[PDB]
DNA sequence: CAGAAATTGGCACGAAAATTGCCTTAAATACAA
DNA sequence: TTGTATTTATTGCAATTTTCGTGCCAATTTCTG
């Protein structure tokens, strides 16, 4: 806990605080576990390739993940993407 | 902390003016000081001008 | 028109994870009696 | 011979706080009859 505080190391894709590295987990299909950091990733993946018209909402990311056995709650879903800063369904639509 | 390098080659055509500097090989250099009509330049017996 | 389905986030759970303040000496060693 | 002042070796425990995912439910949007 100690030695990991303000530390940073630099790989090819970038620098990194040396705490990143450390990240909760959800329940996944087959008794694995899935890193919130990958989950943060998909979510921003899944949202930036949605239909414009009609934005995704956090039940049809909820489903979407919950085919590949990733088991994550919406309201997780709701606070990653609240901590990623993206609007809600509804204040992403546009003509 | 170097990502990625774009390098971009410009390739431009310069002519001839005044100002511009010709010479020769025996030490007699100059500064071109008008761009002369064909008219006007002098010519022989045969029409063919300088 | 409007009731209903859908979406969103504040607040609340237990459990896990991460921090933070301390036992503010015990045993090997060379020296002296 | 032994008792002792001297000198190393010691980078962990155990409370206490903070953060985790996810359920309840009220407020706001959207939708189909």
């Amino acid at each position: 806990s100690r030695v990991t505080t303000q530390k940073y190391l630099h790989s090819p894709r970038g620098i990194f605080e040396l705490k990143y590295f450390f990240s909760s987990h959800v329940n996944t299909e087959g008794g694995g576990e899935a890193s919130s950091t990958a989950i943060r990733a998909l979510v921003k993946k899944l949202i930036a390739a949605e239909n414009p018209a009609k934005p995704l909402s956090d039940s049809k990311l909820t489903s979407l993940l919950s085919e590949q056995g990733i088991m994550v709650a919406r309201r997780t879903v709701a606070k990653y993407r609240e901590s990623l800063s993206i609007p809600p369904s509804n204040q992403r639509k546009q003509l | 902390g170097v990502l990625k390098i774009v390098k971009v080659y410009l390739a431009v055509k310069r002519r001839i003016q005044p100002g511009d500097k010709m010479a020769g090989r025996h030490g007699n250099k100059g500064v071109i000081s008008k761009i002369n009509p064909i008219e006007d330049m002098p010519y022989d017996e045969n029409g063919t001008p300088v």
